[PDB]
């Protein structure tokens, strides 16, 4: 059933060059292109967050795209929960992992107060994470999206499509974010045409990085296998708006 | 944990022009847009403009629609309201705000400031 | 714009009573309603979010329901710390409007 878990001020890392996807499906080879999307900016302040420390885990703004970025080795975060009034007066978007699946639900439903999964547990998605939901209109089965290993996810939603691109990469660090560029790619794009304006993390009963994207003009390195291996922020400070302008890393 | 100051409040003349800037911290500041409310001595609240997260898109109350600018530095954590050709209609205490909101601003936390006044005479 | 009204702009109650206090918008505006309470001397708290869903630290005896023009706030039983001025304030689209303000008065 639902339950009652729980204020923390934030704690700030810095995303050097971290939230670059592939702005789309075109192959690009041997090439520096320039586009313009919704992108982390560079050297930015992402809210570092630790929802387990005394229970905190808040409901975040969605905005224009969210930038979403946790280390961790037990797999607590499990899912995201994506919607406006998060609760049975409007359609919202579910998105929950396990062992072996994914699912991926929207439907009216009437969220906890404090929303969680059970380790030891109705069904896997509704111990904890909402009280009941009816009128559902998307569904979606797939592969699990989720030293130590670092995650990386990029939620945009434009035209009624939610796009989650992603990359798994490992990690040897402790405090902060890892150096260096390395681009994430599309994982799905999901037809739901719903309105999502506020968001929440689900964990398994805890820390993660969380930043905004915006209108961004980037100079993409494109190698001999069509891999991006470098991006210019070219807002980002007059060395770059150079590197853009001559199109020269 | 958290709070937000005003300040920056005077006596000015009508015709004249006062700024307003409102220091955020105790949250995450440059993720939320703002909010400013006024309140007259006497009177209701008023809703007088709003910006979002990012410094971009601009909102404002068609009575203060033109006279009044709203912008924001989220390398400070400060918000800020240039008001030009003040009334004597403008007097009001101004308060900063992060007003819930699920359509828009996407704000699940209702944050109030503590409120200065402007006196327009 | 909006326009919002509030009725009855006062009324008195003693300990105990119920109060309820109605605000209509000139357009429908769904669930997206929020109720304040101000007492002199400090900026407005938020008691009621979307139309009925009650704010975290808010006591039971708060309550509230309705949808697109007609929505009513509730006090179930009125306490001597309760005599404030209620707003109603629609978040549907921008600009954002405030009602005229009911104030309760103790009898
Ligand atoms: C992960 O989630 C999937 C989907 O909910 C689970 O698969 C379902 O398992 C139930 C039995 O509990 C069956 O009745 C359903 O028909 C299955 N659905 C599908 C699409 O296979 C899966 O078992 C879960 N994995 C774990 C370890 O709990
Ligand atoms: C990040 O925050 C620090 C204060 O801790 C500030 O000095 C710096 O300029 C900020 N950078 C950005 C991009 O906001
Ligand atoms: C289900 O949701 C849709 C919006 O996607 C809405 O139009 C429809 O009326 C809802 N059905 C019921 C029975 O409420
Ligand atoms: C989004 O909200 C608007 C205004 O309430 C509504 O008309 C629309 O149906 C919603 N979009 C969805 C959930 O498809
Ligand atoms: C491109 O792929 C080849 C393997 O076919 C590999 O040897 C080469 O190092 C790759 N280039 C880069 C820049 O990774």
């Amino acid at each position: 059933q639902c339950v009652n878990l729980r204020q923390l001020p934030p704690a700030y890392t810095n995303s050097f060059t971290r939230g670059v996807y592939y702005p789309d499906k075109v192959f690009r080879s041997s090439v520096l292109h320039s586009t313009q999307d919704l992108f982390l900016p560079f050297f930015s302040n992402v809210t570092w967050f630790h929802a387990i420390h005394r229970f905190d885990n808040p409901v975040l703004p969605f905005n224009d795209g969210v930038y979403f970025a946790s280390t961790e080795k037990s797999n607590i975060i499990r899912g995201w929960i994506f919607g406006t009034t998060l609760d049975s007066k409007t359609q919202s978007l579910l998105i929950v992992n396990n062992a072996t699946n994914v699912v991926i639900k929207v439907c009216e439903f009437q969220f906890c107060n404090d929303p969680f999964l059970d380790v030891y547990y109705k069904s896997w998605m509704e111990s904890g994470v909402y009280s009941s939901a009816n009128n559902c209109t998307f569904e979606y089965v797939s592969q699990p999206f989720l030293f130590k290993n670092l995650r990386e996810f990029v939620f945009k939603n434009i035209d009624g499509y939610f796009k989650i691109y992603s990359k798994h990469t490992p990690i040897n660090l402790v405090r902060d974010l890892p150096q260096g560029f390395s681009a994430l790619e599309p994982l799905v794009d999901l037809p739901i045409g719903i309105n999502i304006t506020r968001f929440q993390t689900l964990l398994a009963l805890a820390a993660y990085y969380v930043g905004y994207l915006q209108p961004r003009t980037f100079l993409l390195k494109y190698n001999e296998n069509g891999t991006i291996t470098d991006a210019v922020d070219c807002a980002l400070d007059p060395l770059s708006e150079t590197k853009c302008t001559l199109k020269s890393f | 944990e958290v709070q937000l100051v005003e300040s920056g409040g005077g006596v000015v003349q009508p015709g004249g022009s006062l700024r307003l800037s409102c220091a955020a911290s105790g949250f995450t500041f440059n993720s939320y847009g703002m909010h400013w409310v006024r309140q007259a001595p006497g009177k209701g609240l008023e809703w007088v403009a709003f910006i979002r997260y990012d410094g971009g898109n601009k909102y404002y109350a068609d009575s203060v629609k033109g006279r009044f600018t709203i912008s924001r530095d989220n390398s400070k954590n400060t918000l800020y309201l240039q008001m030009k050709s003040l009334r004597a209609e403008d007097t009001a205490v101004y308060y900063c705000a992060n007003l819930k909101d699920s359509r828009y601003s996407g704000s699940y936390y209702d944050y109030w400031g503590q409120g200065t006044l402007v006196t327009v005479s | 714009v909006i326009w919002m009204t509030q009725s009855p702009s006062s009324l008195s109650a003693s300990v105990g009573d119920r109060v309820t206090i109605t605000c209509q918008a000139s357009q429908d505006i769904r669930f997206y309603l929020n109720w304040y309470q101000q007492k002199p001397g400090k900026a407005p708290k938020l008691l009621i979010s979307d139309a009925s869903n009650m704010e975290t630290g808010v006591p039971s005896r708060f309550s509230g329901s309705g949808s697109g023009t007609d929505f009513t706030f509730t006090i179930s039983s009125l306490q001597p710390e309760d005599i404030a001025t209620y707003y109603c304030q629609q978040y549907d689209n921008l600009p954002f409007t405030f009602g005229p303000g009911t104030k309760v008065d103790f009898k």
